[PDB]
């Protein structure tokens, strides 16, 4: 079952500025009290970052690339935003991911899904819609794991696919501001890695309806791109990275 | 920054101590800079030239480490002779040499 | 600890024992240093119990008694402000007999000039 | 001294001549906990079989596969691995297992082997040549077998061509093996093509029915995670072991870790980008990796023209770790410490000093 | 400028950076050395007319 | 081939490090020379002889 959104207004999407977030830890050693520089795929350092909302009536579900990794920053609350789709070309053609939470727990899927255009969750007011694909025939991977998830919440998440690696990096962060994203520094913690090994260049967002046609609940989210570049982090007694420098942002930096 | 030169020859032993040790990550072009690694990984007639490779780098890394060790113990030894004359000469007695 | 390396290490001669000889002789030559600038004194020179030297105040340069480590207050300073195979060799005096050679220099140029230097 | 020195001669000083290594006494071997068991109780334990021709696909993914309980089993009658041997199987990794259980004839078991040929591999279950796997097969007349005769088990006896490897054939067309068309009515010439084995208990050995479950093991480009498990020898704490701990190995004396790791963490490195800190896998505790002792021995001697006696300097090495006294130079065999203070004879360092009088430091 | 030697080039590690920094220690050494020798007085004295 | 251009130039460039290192320390024992000299001789009369 697939189902057109034909009440959207139309509005550009927004651009805004990255701080200094998306940083993740880089690897799985403990380090204390050290200055470390590492060359990997980065979000630079006061980047611009894509905007999107969700508020009623904007419902943003664009195509957007992939790249080599995917930043992803959301400003929730009431639990709106649900998953993730990756692949090439989100059909039964090629092999695609596919990432949900729902109300009990996140279910992880390689298959080749024969993806809707526009592909949703939804809440009655309890879960009782789900319209993402119509068919899934080769399904490879599978995993199950616990659920992850004014703005009170923020998500980010960090996708990278390398040498048949998916990683998802994650941090949540309690946060009380309004509009925009707050200014300060939070190490991103790898969440999960998965053994996936599929071909990624395009991704999608998931989102869930509220029905009581359809309204949109108030979120926002964030799409950044990460490039390989050279960051040097800094390491506290406690082994948490408090602070980070971009190699290649300006002369003082470098 | 009043004891400068002291601090000075401090971090730059410490250094030269610090890329000495950073010298035994680099492969100098064989396959890993871990020799375990090339020996559970390769039979014994091309980890020979794995093994040679390594061992030439290091040895040229450790003797250029000794190169400027030498050289810093001659400006070290200098200074230090330096230092001799003038607690000869300044605290030892009355010195008419200017400055 | 690979045996293999050293049998290939063997083939490239005495490189090993000129590079621990190079560094032996700069740690010797580094106790050879502090010998040449601090013991210049074979008498180990003491101030008297009372410190009248004509208004003259030297309490900042002469070893402090309340401290353990019996180092001046510009020498307690001077230390306060300073911050795979490889082992490092203690120094053959260590800071307590310097700062003694130290003590023992002025002593001998508070209480007799240059006349140590150069005899009696 | 005199080897060293190339001399019979020594003078009176002291001569660095040799390093001491503590060497390593054990090895510990430690990966993480043995958990998430493979499903294999509902592939061999299961309470009904499929048929030949509608075997029984099963895929293992994501698990920890123990393959030393079907090995070390005496209930199994073959347990023929082409491809593999069954003692690298708890050892290798896989990215996935198939499980295809299914039921034959006693005579058929040879059948499901590379290379074979028969009713079975032409029409029912084909193996490639270039197959990697296990078939383990064994006896079930106690359940498969009544004595009225136990039709639930089929085989397809013909078909136009031979199976592929790995095909599943669950058609029921009726087969045409004449020029008249058999138009769905199993006349002459048109015959059915799936035959029920008639089991009975009182069959022969060659006619009894056996289950067979045959695993293939495939490596594709994705990465392998369907790993058999590991062993874990028991942790020794301060001594000189061979660690290695989830595929980092290493030297080193293990010993309490005051350093509070955050979950994710496993090693630890220092400024120099060596492992001093490392997470035990089975149990969830920080150790600090010393490296093990190494130092210079130097002896101390006076001219040979004096005395022949020796003592032995092992720098920075405490004297647990080797007339022993401990300095801060190191350990020192041979000489014997006097409060007296004297002029330096021989230098040892940290103010110590030897001389010959026996010899004392 | 080309971009495979310096790849393997960086598989020998940090000898660039050490031959640099001696080169830089050796180009800053003759400063203080022409500070040293000719750098002795802070006030610029004049001749009389 | 790569490799063997790199391992001579790298040779090359270190033993010429290496001279420079040692010039500059000749360099810098005349500059101590001369600095005793502005001190001893311009800026005051020097007793020592020659
Ligand atoms: C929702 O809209 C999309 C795009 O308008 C529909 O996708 C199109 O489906 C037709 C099938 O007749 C194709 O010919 C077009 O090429 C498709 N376009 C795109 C961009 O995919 C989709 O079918 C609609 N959903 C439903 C249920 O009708
Ligand atoms: C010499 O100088 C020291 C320090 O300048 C004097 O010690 C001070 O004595 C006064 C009075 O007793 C105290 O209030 C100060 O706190 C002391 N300072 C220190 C650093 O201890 C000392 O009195 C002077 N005279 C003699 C004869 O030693
Ligand atoms: C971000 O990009 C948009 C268009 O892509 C541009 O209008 C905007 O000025 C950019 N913002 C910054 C801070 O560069
Ligand atoms: C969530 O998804 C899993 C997997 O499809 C399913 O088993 C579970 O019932 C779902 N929960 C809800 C509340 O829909
Ligand atoms: C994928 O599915 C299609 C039809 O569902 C099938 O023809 C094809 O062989 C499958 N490929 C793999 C690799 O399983
Ligand atoms: C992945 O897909 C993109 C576009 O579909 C293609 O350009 C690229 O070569 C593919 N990579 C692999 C490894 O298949
Ligand atoms: C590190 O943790 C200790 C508690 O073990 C805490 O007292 C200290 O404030 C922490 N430091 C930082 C920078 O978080
Ligand atoms: C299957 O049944 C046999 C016989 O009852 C038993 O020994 C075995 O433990 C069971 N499970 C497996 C995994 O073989
Ligand atoms: C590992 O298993 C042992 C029992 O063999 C148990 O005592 C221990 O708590 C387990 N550790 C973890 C981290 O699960």
């Amino acid at each position: 079952q697939c189902v057109n959104f034909t009440n959207r207004t139309q509005l550009p999407s927004a651009y805004t500025n990255s701080f200094t977030r998306g940083v993740y830890y880089p690897d799985k050693v403990f380090r204390s009290s050290v200055l470390h520089s590492t060359q990997d795929l980065f979000l630079p350092f006061f980047s611009n970052v894509t905007w999107f909302h969700a508020i009623h009536k904007r419902f943003d579900n664009p195509v957007l690339p992939f790249n080599d990794g995917v930043y992803f920053a959301s400003t929730e609350k009431s639990n709106i935003i649900r998953g993730w789709i990756f692949g090439t070309t989100l059909d039964s053609k090629t092999q695609s991911l596919l990432i949900v939470n729902n109300a009990t727990n996140v279910v992880i899927k390689v298959c080749e899904f024969q993806f809707c255009n526009y592909p949703f969750l939804g809440v009655y007011y309890m879960e009782s819609e789900f319209r993402v694909y119509s068919s899934a025939n080769n399904c490879t991977f599978e995993y199950v794991s616990q659920p992850f998830l004014n703005f009170k919440n923020l998500s980010e998440f960090v996708f990278k696919n390398i040498d048949g690696y998916f990683k998802i990096y994650s941090k949540h962060t309690p946060i009380n501001l309004v509009r925009d994203l707050p200014q300060g520094f939070s190490a991103l913690e790898p969440l999960v890695d998965l053994p996936i090994g599929i071909n990624i260049t395009r991704f999608q967002t998931l989102l869930a309806l509220h029905r009581s046609g359809w309204t949109a609940g108030a979120a926002a989210y964030y799409v950044g791109y990460l490039q390989p570049r050279t960051f040097l982090l800094k390491y506290n007694e406690n082994g948490t990275i408090t602070d980070a420098v971009d190699c290649a942002l300006d002369p003082l930096s470098e | 920054s009043a004891l400068g030169k002291l601090q000075d020859v401090v971090n730059q032993n410490a250094q030269a101590l610090n890329t000495l040790v950073k010298q035994l990550s680099s492969n100098f072009g064989a396959i890993s800079s871990v020799l375990n690694d090339i020996l559970s990984r390769l039979d014994p007639p091309e980890a020979e030239v794995q093994i040679d490779r390594l061992i030439t780098g290091r040895l040229q890394s450790l003797q250029t480490y000794v190169t400027q060790q030498l050289i810093r113990a001659a400006e070290i030894r200098a200074s230090a002779n330096l230092a001799a004359i003038k607690m000869s000469e300044c605290v030892l007695g009355q010195s008419k040499r200017v400055d | 600890d690979s045996t293999e390396c050293s049998n290939l290490l063997l083939q490239y001669g005495s490189f090993c024992t000129q590079l621990n000889r190079a560094l032996t002789g700069i740690a010797v030559e580094q106790d050879k240093n502090t010998q040449e600038v601090f013991a210049q004194v074979k008498q180990i020179y003491k101030t008297p119990p009372i410190k009248d030297f004509g208004g003259f105040n030297f309490s900042q340069i002469l070893p402090d008694p309340s401290k353990p480590s019996k180092r001046s207050p510009i020498e307690d300073l001077l230390f306060n402000k300073v911050t795979n195979g490889l082992t490092v060799l203690p120094p053959l005096l260590t800071d307590e007999m310097i700062a003694q050679y130290t003590s023992a220099l002025l002593a001998g140029t508070i209480t007799s000039g240059w006349t140590f230097g150069a005899g009696p | 001294t005199k080897c060293t020195l190339k001399s019979f001669t020594v003078e009176k000083g002291i001569y660095q001549t040799s390093n001491f290594r503590v060497q390593p006494t054990e090895s510990i071997v430690r990966f993480p906990n043995i958990t998430n068991l493979c499903p294999f109780g509902e592939v061999f334990n299961a309470t009904r079989f499929a048929s030949v021709y509608a075997w029984n696909r099963k895929r293992i993914s994501n698990c920890v596969a123990d393959y030393s309980v079907l090995y070390n089993s005496a209930s199994f009658s073959t347990f023929k691995c082409y491809g593999v041997s069954p003692t690298k199987l708890n050892d290798l990794c896989f990215t996935n297992v198939y499980a295809d259980s299914f039921v034959i004839r006693g005579d058929e078991v040879r059948q499901i082997a590379p290379g074979q040929t028969g009713t079975i591999a032409d029409y029912n279950y084909k193996l490639p040549d270039d197959f990697t796997g296990c078939v383990i097969a064994w006896n079930s007349n106690n359940l498969d077998s009544k004595v009225g005769g136990n039709y639930n088990y089929l085989y397809r006896l013909f078909r136009k061509s031979n199976l592929k490897p790995f095909e599943r054939d669950i058609s029921t067309e009726i087969y045409q093996a004449g020029s008249t068309p058999c138009n769905g009515v199993k006349g002459f010439n048109c015959y059915f093509p799936l035959q029920s084995y008639g089991f009975q208990p009182t069959y022969g050995v060659g006619y009894q029915p056996y289950r067979v479950v045959v695993l293939s093991f495939e490596l594709l480009h994705a990465p392998a995670t369907v790993c058999g498990p590991k062993k874990s020898t028991n942790l020794v704490k301060n001594k000189c072991v061979n660690f290695n701990f989830n595929g980092l190995t290493g030297t080193g004396v293990l010993t309490e870790s005051n350093k509070k790791f955050l979950p994710f963490q496993q090693f630890g490195r220092d400024i120099a980008d060596t492992t001093d800190a490392v997470r035990d896998p089975q149990t969830l505790e920080i150790l600090d990796i010393t490296p093990c002792s190494f130092g210079g021995v130097s002896v101390i001697t006076p001219g040979t023209n004096t005395s022949n006696q020796v003592a032995v300097l092992y720098q920075g090495v405490n004297c647990t770790e080797v007339n022993v006294f401990q300095t801060r130079a190191g350990c020192l065999i041979g000489a014997e410490y006097v409060n007296n203070s004297y002029e330096c004879d021989i230098p040892i360092g940290a103010g110590i000093c030897a001389s010959y009088q026996s010899i004392i430091a």
